RNA sequence: AGUAGUAACAAGAG
RNA sequence: UAUACCUCUGCUUCUGCU
RNA sequence: AAAAGCAGAGG
């Protein structure tokens, strides 16, 4: 009852050396005297275990084992010996004592292993009831992402989970730390209800709760699903050349299923716009698609996720639409106005360069979620008016902060104080809007102080908020009015029946344009649950690099027939549907002029005889799949969008995208080999290059007989028969001739 | 520093510095670089802890004696199947060593094997065995304070190793090591049930790999080295004072499925009171052999060879009678070398990974498992050798055995010369690769690169063979551009 | 047919088959003997490369310090230590101007971390030069002895439990004229061995009181103990490493923390990321550098290494970098962050253990120490050691050697990364405004450097410009170990990029084995090593199955735990067969109890006690996972043959035997304080349960914390119906008697 | 002798 | 008198032996 | 979009 340890301490305080240590060493210096050693330490414990098992007693244990294990076996082996000098509480133990305990020890009916190691038993239950699909062989494209090896509690972060663990196991040992969330209080109550009168040691209970509640993340090379139940068996599902289909035992998490639903719908829409019939391609792609071995067309019937790509799939199916999106924990029911997105470069308040997508255009919103409501008028980079209401004082200010971040002006972007990285520690592009949102939600003073004040007319229906917080009805912020009732609910849960057409634009039954395919985000995130587009319109694994490598692999392995289509009747070759997911990586403005440039190069390669290069047909053939323009320009590269970053594909020679190694005689696409064309390249590779310049033939290297060098776009002052030199690229100097 | 304003300082000291401070890129072309300079001198000597291509085993088929598994019982059962024991006579003297000591060591060994009553055998501390194990060859370590008045107290000498020459036997050892046998030397353990489809695919490929890798001779050297280092470690740590006898015993299964116990010789352990991890336990190795040492005598510099028997050897036309020699030497090892010798089985992991990647890099391009087409459609894909005609291409099993034997010899002949040579020639391999990629390579000091590579080729037969291999690969690359 | 394995490179590219070029199945190169010659060679090279600098004698230590900064510009392509400080300051200023706000946020992070950090952060080191003992000790004992010597003088600021108060005491300790330490000493006597019948010497280590002078303490506080590095792959010759002491490690921790906060937010540093985060960062910055280039520009890459890197840096350059980075910061911040380059510039290098000297008329060997090498006549050493002592003799200060230039082996890895990243940053095309521009990555001394130019001559001028700019700041690129090629294939810290980072399985081959903890931890480690190498290092499925089989073989032969149907005869064969024949469900037995292997490619992540739980016998799992397990440690039941908690561990979680004996050496005089410290920690943990889980926090003495805990817990047990009033009066009377013994002793 | 390789082991501090 | 510093990854939660 | 120890590798 606590009287034995105080007599232990009174016995240890009469020894003067022990008393000097107890009186002079503080609690912070007891961390130092705990790891104090004096004797020799031993390196290489592997070799020491290799030789110490040859001894009779390689195991040391507590002295109690003299009363729980006999000295001899049935077979006569000695199970333990005491150590030589007495007084120590240790004896030397043979492994035959271990085997004797496992064959004739006392049997206890209670075992704490299935409770403490519940996580490993849940993995085993997930594996035992897991279904295995076939194994497919193709080029994997793995991305090193930060994934969860431990999913943790959904309501807790790792710091809050450690707070909960120190409150459940060691309640008198939290310092000046209180629990913040209602989630932390409820989980502390539940875990104190389970772990009461527990016979397990508190440290083992702490590590059990630590492997239950604490989220752990590692950087792993992931192809496909990054949920914590698909990362636990990551060694089994993916390899360097193969993909093993697998579905665990249980239900998919809803917060994972909504996210991979959004990603599946975004991929289906963005593939559908490129097609001839976007509606028929979307309906063909949506039925065969299965997320985590559950069909997509029956997840869309019951999922309440509302997003501009999920909504186009639902409007094509016949599901009622909640025409909205989500931003910062609030649903944004857009009422009036239609904006359109444009990529710009914005200098920030921390002198940081940043590239975003800002929406040019007029809009009107009805923002509302879970504690508050606001009506918002907003143009391109302007926050006009915000009649914000709610149910407390803090919540209307929180919605005000969220709407001021959502405005995307030139004023909040130059109002940042401190640091705000838009790349991670591995230089991976963090989302800039949520970065500015989580910045201006903790430190929000310098946004309000730079927001200023405005004089408003003191008429009812509108109050005002100052840039500190004292409510006045004469002076307000520059747009921030306080609604005295808010906005009416019960019409934001109301879903709307909608029309859709061939080109995937959603109308209501009135006729107001709700969603266009241009509003769909061209962000390439990867899913938590595996998506299987079981279609002839999508490759096996999606993503930009997989589309690139699969397209070039399909061109290479079908080159004997595609070459024959290229030689005679090429207008059916460019319009093949296998080139169609490639166009989703070209930005929409360049597709027609890239296809016109490529078709002009291919026609010059047909007309100028003997100038055949099959690598130059393979490299540029997926760019010719768009109805072209007529704009006579000169490209030195074709830029594609991969993971939010551009990548240039050079017209002449090899690059980081498309290389052809004469060592292995293999075409390498993005670090992955996609094969040899037909090993039929020796009949090709003459001197004169034809498919590099639009209207000009490359005749060897440069010459001093033919004037000074140029650059690429200096050829309009040339005539049929004028030969010149061009600094084409990659430090090359070539001679250039004009055709008739 | 707080009020420093840059006024173009770096460009000023770039103008002020000499133009003899530069990094001039010299262009790299392998059709113009010279080969590695192998040293000159006496030929290289065998330095392994057991005979590899020359060892002879007394074998018993399906042992069923009183000690079927005990070491000296299997040694006695294998020695009982040899009745040609004549008197020991030295036929190849160790030059630096008393050869009558090696003769008397084999006599004492065989006689105590005869009167052996027990499971272990500790030899008697005789004068010739004390010479052959070096008992007393250390000076007595004193404290300096107690020997400040010594006139002849000079130092330990730190000569480098003497430059030896590439002898032809190490290529023959690597040739015999990469060959199949009529036995199975690795006897693997069990797995679980192959439930997943990838476990069926992996088990099919692993059965191919096991068929090609368990019957290689390098697997026999794996089992010999693992057994010798295991027994030597246990005896060094449990029998420190006693001169324990350890028989070289391996256990194999023939391709007809019958077990066999092979005896290759004996190892008399020395005194082993090792405290460091580089402290050397001395031992004496006595291995049976049929090869006459007088034909390739430069290989056997540290060996005393005494002819000890006769045996009727069968041949392809008729049957003859041959003598039986016993290669005796003093050798030594350490706890680190015994540790890394007990773990030679991971050489299987070093080769079989690489070959599997060679399948997998094809399997991602062919969109199918290319394990069975690699092991059955014998199209002779990888170049692994050099004949007097041209360059010889083998199959994936031959490549698997060659890479196995290369990892095995990396573990047998481990030295700092090998580490330095591989690290410094990796750069030259990468420069040759960058040239073959048409990636226009170039160095700043190729003479210093060659000087750093050739600094490690001193006296090791494996490193000299690897430098010769590098020269042959460079000549093959130069011939590939003709 | 002569077999050549390297002809495999005639078909497979070199990066695809790179694991064959790593001979990592044999033993690594160890050293034998002393690291005295390698220390002498490091000192001789360090003063060789800086020989044209200013020689000056330190007024405090007396050491001949060499000052190569602002020295003559180099005239050859050799290593040079003559670094120009205006060039260093221009590089740090341009690094700030390119990354605005970076230095202020890093300095503010370091200011906030300065006040938080406690002294025990210094106990996270491996083997520290104990200036109290003139040996190497573990960092916890080195800090404990340092704090005891400090508080035995009038230096008790570190009692406030902060690192910065300990650093105030460290800098104040140089003012003490007669610092007093406690050392070790041996008492030898001759006694006869009984098992071998030889007369030997019996050394007994004790304690001793000795006082240091002011200059001697200043030498021992600035001393870097030098040892030789073992098991290093890839080198023919050995080399020396150095360990500093407790006076310097706190300052180096704060400077490296500031430089870590800088290096985390630079695109061009390979530090502190590692593994897959490093490979992701490298491929992302390669994609960004190739996005910055245009079509017309060439692009080359220098697979670079810098020669003799740590002996060609300087603490004066790092002083300039620290003072330029912390510009605008407080003055106490600038002084505290500038201590560590000043402590490194006046540093001194302890040579080694000496040499072994051999006699032949007496047939003797003996060890003459490195502090006695200046007494021996020069005719006894061999010619190389004689040359080294002649080249080094004027630098000896009390056995150590003066080493003012050079870092001495890697204590400033992030600050050196910042100094290289500044030269990477100078090659921006808007800074240079030339026909070339460069960018790259830099870990510590390794660099990949992507140089762009309009022609190959511009690449040559960019190589020359980078090389000379590195020469101006004390960075000498190795012309031997570096090479250039077109961009798309390079190597960076043994990561072989070939349009993407290829795998290298051989480098992780020494992990594949039995770890040697106990029967359960080794099984989990082996299966997890196979699992993570399947995930990361491209280990194939068939090879992973073979690795499971090889690990099961090695595990059974290590722990002598073969199955019941096998006929091998070990020490455990009869007991394992008795457990085998009496067990009904043999598939539920563990591998350490003769059971079969359960593992395949799908269940590598599931432990073995879990994977077999449905197949065990109820008696077998009642014996294996018995709550009262005698092989593991049991807790004590806190205030809720005494009461213990129930052990959740299995019977295969035992403690292997440890040996701390030294040959012929009695150590009952110095191993006693460790036992008293563990007794004190064990009596503390009976009052505070969480002290094993998270290390506690406080400034009061352990007796006062324990007495207040006992008093308040007796009161809560009294007023909740869990103790009687007689027990409460007993506990409070006991605590009052302990309080009477904490003062009236 | 042998291991070994810039200095050691070849028992008496790891 | 003898395995330094930094980083990543993996495992474990250790009570202390002539 | 959101504690320490040991081992292995790299620098
Ligand atoms: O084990 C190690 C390896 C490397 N390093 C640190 O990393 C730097 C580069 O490590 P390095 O291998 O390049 N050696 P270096 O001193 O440059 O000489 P050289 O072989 O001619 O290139 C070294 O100078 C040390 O500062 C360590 O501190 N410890
Ligand atoms: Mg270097
Ligand atoms: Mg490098
Ligand atoms: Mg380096």
């Amino acid at each position: 009852s606590g009287m034995e340890r105080i007599k232990e301490l009174m016995e240890m305080v009469k020894n003067s050396r022990m008393r000097e240590i107890l009186t002079t060493t503080s609690v912070d210096h007891m961390a130092v005297i705990k790891k104090y050693t004096s004797g020799r330490q031993e390196k290489n414990p592997a070799l020491r275990m290799k030789w110490m098992m040859a001894m009779k007693y390689p195991i040391s244990a507590s002295s109690r084992i003299r009363e729980m294990i006999p000295e001899k076996d049935e077979d006569g082996n000695t199970l333990w010996t005491n150590t030589k000098d007495a007084g120590s509480n240790r004896v030397l133990v043979s492994p035959n004592a271990v085997t004797w305990w496992n064959r004739a020890g006392p049997v206890s009916d209670v075992v704490h292993y299935p409770r403490v190691y519940k996580m490993y038993f849940d993995r085993l239950e997930r594996l035992t009831h897991g279904t295995f699909g076939p194994v497919k062989f193709y080029n994997q494209v793995k991305v090193r992402k930060r994934v969860d090896i431990n999913p943790g509690h959904k309501d807790l972060t790792s710091r809050e989970a450690q707070e909960v663990i120190m409150e459940v196991v060691f309640p008198n040992e939290v310092g000046a730390r209180t629990l913040s969330s209602d989630a932390q209080l409820t989980i502390t109550k539940e875990k104190k209800e389970e772990l009461k009168n527990c016979k397990i040691s508190p440290i083992m209970v702490a590590y059990m709760l630590e492997r239950e509640l604490v989220r752990r993340t590692r950087f792993l090379p992931i192809a496909g699903a990054t949920s914590s139940t698909y990362v636990e068996v990551l060694h089994l599902t993916q390899g360097t050349c193969w993909e093993q289909q697998y579905t665990p035992g249980g239900e998919a998490e809803n917060d994972d299923l909504d996210q991979t639903l959004i990603i599946a719908s975004r991929n289906i829409v963005r593939r559908s716009i490129v097609a001839i019939d976007p509606l028929a391609s979307l309906l063909s792609m949506c039925h065969t698609t299965s997320i985590s071995s559950e069909p997509l067309v029956e997840i869309l019937r019951s999922n309440p996720t509302d997003e501009q790509a999920v909504n186009i799939c639902k409007a094509a199916l016949g599901i009622r639409i909640n025409n909205s999106f989500s931003f910062g924990g609030y649903n944004f029911k857009r009422v009036k106005g239609s904006s359109q997105r444009t990529e710009k470069a914005v200098l920030t308040g921390n002198l940081q360069t940043l590239t975003m997508t800002i929406f040019e255009g007029y809009e009107e919103f009805n923002v509302s979620g879970k504690r508050a409501s606001a009506v918002l008028k907003k143009g391109a980079q302007r926050l006009i008016q915000a009649i914000i209401g709610g149910r407390t004082l803090e919540d209307i200010l929180n919605l005000m902060i969220t709407l001021m971040v959502f405005s995307q002006e030139e004023k909040m972007l130059k109002a940042v104080r401190g640091d705000l990285n838009f790349v991670n520690r591995a230089n991976q592009r963090l989302n800039p809007m949520y970065q500015l949102l989580r910045h201006f939600q903790k430190d929000s003073s310098t946004l309000l102080k730079n927001w200023g004040t405005e004089e408003i007319d003191p008429i009812m229906g509108i109050a005002g908020i100052m840039p500190d917080g004292t409510i006045n009805k004469t002076q307000t912020l520059m747009g921030v009015r306080l609604s005295q009732g808010g906005v009416d609910e019960y019409s934001f849960n109301e879903r709307i029946r909608v029309n859709i057409d061939k080109y995937l634009r959603v109308r209501n039954e009135k006729g107001e344009l709700l969603i266009s395919p241009e509003e769909v985000s061209e962000a390439q995130g990867q899913e938590k649950l595996p998506i299987n587009y079981n279609s002839s319109l999508m490759w096996e694994v999606n993503g930009p690099e997989s589309i690139l490598t699969n397209t070039y692999h399909w061109i290479i392995k079908n080159w004997e027939l595609l070459k024959t289509q290229w030689m005679t009747d090429p207008t059916v070759l460019y319009n093949r549907i296998e080139f169609e997911p490639f166009q989703t990586l070209i930005p929409k403005g360049n597709r027609a002029i890239y296809s016109g440039f490529t078709r002009t190069l291919f026609q010059q390669m047909r007309d100028v005889e003997g100038t055949f290069d099959s690598i130059q047909i393979i490299k540029l053939l997926p760019f010719s799949a768009h109805p072209p323009s007529l704009g006579r320009t000169q490209f030195s590269s074709f830029t594609l969008n991969i993971r939010g970053a551009p990548l240039r594909l050079l017209i002449r020679g090899n690059s980081q995208v498309f290389n052809y190694n004469q060592m292995e005689n293999v075409i390498i696409v993005l670090g992955k080999s996609v094969g040899s064309p037909e090993r039929s390249i020796l009949t090709e590779s003459s001197s004169i290059e034809s498919a590099v310049l639009r209207g000009f033939l490359i005749l060897g290297k440069a010459n001093s007989k033919y004037g000074p060098v140029l650059t690429i776009g200096e050829l309009d002052k040339l005539g049929r028969g004028e030969k010149a030199n061009v600094l084409i690229g990659q430090g090359d100097t070539v001679l250039v001739m004009k055709r008739k | 520093v707080s009020s420093f304003k840059a006024n173009g300082n770096i460009e000023a000291k770039l103008g002020a510095m000499s133009e003899k401070v530069n990094a001039q890129i010299e262009s790299f072309d392998p059709r113009t670089i010279r080969e590695l300079e192998l040293p000159e001198g006496k030929f290289c000597t065998q330095r392994s802890k057991f005979l590899l291509m020359d060892a002879m085993k007394l074998s018993v088929l399906n042992p069923a004696h009183e000690g079927e598994g005990i070491p000296m019982k299997d040694a006695k059962a294998c020695l009982d199947t040899f009745w040609g024991w004549k008197k020991a006579t030295i036929i190849k003297k160790h030059e630096k060593g008393v050869n009558t000591n090696y003769l008397m060591i084999w006599e004492q060994l065989l006689e105590s094997i005869k009167e052996m009553e027990g499971k272990f055998l500790n030899l008697k501390k005789t004068n010739h065995l004390k010479w052959g194990l070096g008992e007393g060859q250390a000076p007595e370590k004193m404290d300096f304070e107690d020997c400040k008045e010594v006139p002849d107290l000079f130092q330990y000498k730190s000569e480098p190793p003497e430059k030896r020459k590439l002898a032809s036997w190490i290529q023959s050892e690597f040739n015999k090591a990469s060959e199949l046998t009529n036995s199975n030397w690795i006897e693997f353990d069990e797995l679980g049930n192959d439930v997943a489809p990838i476990e069926h695919i992996a088990s099919r490929r692993r059965n191919f790999f096991t068929a090609e890798v368990s019957q290689c001779r390098a697997s026999e050297y794996i089992m010999k080295a693992v057994y010798i280092n295991t027994a030597l470690l246990n005896s060094s740590c449990t029998a420190m004072e006693e001169y324990q006898v350890i028989p070289i015993i391996t256990k194999c299964r023939d391709t007809s499925g019958q077990r066999r116990t092979n005896l290759y010789g004996f190892i008399i352990k020395g005194r082993s009171h090792l405290r460091n991890d580089t402290d050397v336990v001395n031992f004496i190795s006595l291995e049976f052999s049929l090869t006459d040492p007088r034909n390739e005598i430069h290989k056997w510099e540290k060996y005393c060879v005494l002819e000890i028997g006769d045996m009727e050897i069968r041949t392809s036309i008729s049957t003859i009678m041959k003598p039986v020699y016993l290669y005796v030497r003093t050798n030594g090892t350490s706890k680190i070398k015994m540790k890394w010798g007990m773990e030679m089985r991971r050489c299987l992991l070093q080769s079989l990974q690489q070959v599997e990647s060679m399948i997998e890099a094809e399997s991602a391009v062919k969109e199918k498992d290319m394990t069975e087409p690699f092991f059955r459609n014998r199209e002779n894909d990888w170049p692994i050798g050099e004949s007097p005609q041209g360059i010889e291409k083998g199959t994936i099993g031959k490549v698997c055995r060659v890479l196995l034997a290369k990892s095995v010899f990396n573990s047998i002949y481990a030295s700092a010369q090998l580490e330095g040579f591989s690290a410094e020639s990796r750069k030259l391999l990468l420069l040759i690769q960058a040239f073959r990629d048409n990636l226009d390579p170039g160095t700043f000091d190729l003479k210093g690169l060659y000087e750093a590579i050739e600094e490690c080729i001193i006296n090791d037969p494996w490193v000299l063979l690897n430098a010769s291999w590098f020269n042959s690969f460079l000549k093959a690359v130069q011939l590939s551009m003709g | 047919m002569d077999v050549n394995p390297m002809l495999i490179f005639l078909k497979v590219p070199v990066q695809n088959a790179i694991s064959t070029t790593f001979p990592y199945t044999g033993d690594p190169p160890y050293s034998h003997g002393t690291g005295t010659g390698y220390t002498m060679d490091t000192v001789i090279r360090t003063h060789d490369y800086s020989s044209r600098g200013i020689w000056k004698t330190n007024s405090e230590t007396g050491a001949q310090q060499l000052n190569p900064i602002d020295g003559p510009l180099p005239e050859d392509n050799e290593p040079s230590g003559y670094a120009q400080t205006d060039c260093v300051l221009e590089l740090i200023e341009g690094l700030d101007r390119s990354h605005p706000g970076l230095f202020e946020t890093a300095c503010q992070e370091t200011i906030d971390a300065i006040q938080q950090t406690r002294v025990d952060k210094l106990t996270q080191g491996r083997q520290t030069y104990d200036w109290t003992l003139n040996r190497n000790q573990p960092a916890a004992t080195a800090l404990a002895n340092t704090i005891e010597v400090f508080r035995k003088n009038g230096y008790k600021l570190n009692e406030s439990g902060r690192l910065i108060d300990f650093l105030k005491d460290v800098l104040l300790s140089f003012e003490n004229d007669s610092m007093e330490v406690t050392t070790h000493f041996q008492k030898k006597k001759r006694i006869r061995d009984n098992h071998s019948k030889k007369m030997i010497t019996q050394r007994t280590i004790g304690k001793k009181r000795v006082k240091l002078t002011k200059k001697n303490y200043l030498i021992r506080a600035l001393t870097l103990n030098t040892m030789t590095k073992d098991a290093e792959r890839g080198k023919l010759k050995r080399r020396a490493i150095a360990t500093p002491g407790m006076q310097i490690r706190g300052f180096v921790y704060f400077v490296e923390l500031l430089a870590r906060n800088i290096c985390e937010r630079l695109e061009q540093s390979g530090l502190p990321v590692g593994g897959n985060e490093k490979k992701a960062k490298l491929a992302n910055v390669i994609k960004k550098m190739m996005a910055k280039s245009t079509d017309e520009e060439l692009s080359y890459t220098i697979t670079g290494d810098n020669t003799k890197w740590n002996e060609n840096q300087n603490p004066r350059i790092f002083l300039a970098m620290v003072l330029r980075i912390t510009a605008g910061q407080p003055e106490w911040f600038r002084d505290l962050l500038a201590v560590a380059p000043i402590m490194f510039s006046n540093k001194v290098a302890r040579l080694g253990r000496g040499y072994m000297f051999e006699s032949k008329s007496m047939h003797l060997r003996t060890q003459i120490s490195a502090e006695n090498l200046s007494d021996i006549n020069l005719r006894y050493f061999n010619e190389d050691t004689k040359k080294k002592i002649e080249k080094i003799r004027h630098l000896m200060v009390e056995g150590t050697a003066s080493l003012s230039p050079g870092m001495m082996m890697g204590m400033f890895n992030m600050l050196s990364t910042v100094l290289g990243v500044s030269v990477l940053n100078l090659g921006q095309r808007e800074i240079l405004k030339r026909t070339y521009w460069w960018d790259g990555l830099q870990s510590s001394d390794d660099f990949a450097l992507i140089i762009n130019g309009h022609f190959k001559e511009d690449i040559q001028q960019g190589v020359n410009h980078f090389y000379r700019t590195c020469k101006l700041v004390g960075i000498n690129m190795s012309q031997k170990k570096s090479y250039i090629n077109k961009t798309g294939t390079f190597e960076f810290t043994s990561f072989f990029y070939r349009y993407g980072f290829v795998a290298n399985f051989s480098m992780e081959l020494p992990s594949f084995g039995v770890a040697g903890n106990n029967e359960s931890a080794d099984m989990s480690i082996g299966t997890t090593v196979i699992k993570t190498n399947m995930i990361n290092n491209d280990l194939g499925p068939a090879t992973a199955q073979m690795a499971i089989q090889l690990f099961i073989k090695d595990y059974r032969y290590t722990y002598r735990c073969h199955r019941g149907d096998t006929n091998l005869e070990t020490r455990r064969t009869k007991s394992i067969k008795r457990l085998w024949t009496e067990t009904i469900s043999k598939a539920g037995l563990l591998v350490a109890d003769g059971g079969p292997n359960p593992y395949n490619l799908r269940n590598l992540h599931i432990p073995e006690v879990c994977l077999k739980w449905s197949l065990m016998d109820p008696d077998y799992r009642g014996r294996l996972c018995n709550p009262n397990n005698p092989f593991v440690h049991h807790m004590e039941v806190e205030s809720t043959k005494s009461l213990e908690y129930d052990a959740v561990a299995t019977t295969h979680s035992w403690t292997p035997k440890r040996n701390r004996s030294i040959l012929n050496t009695n150590q009952r005089g110095i191993l006693e304080d460790e036992r008293i410290y563990q007794k004190c920690c064990q009596v503390f943990e009976k009052f505070f349960p969480s002290s094993t889980y998270r290390r506690p926090i406080g400034m009061a003495s352990m007796l006062d914390a324990m007495l207040s805990r006992a008093r308040i817990d007796a009161r809560i047990d009294l007023e909740s119906g869990r103790i009687s009033s007689q027990d409460f009066s007993e506990i409070t009377n006991t605590c009052k008697a302990i309080e009477a013994l904490k003062r009236q002793g």
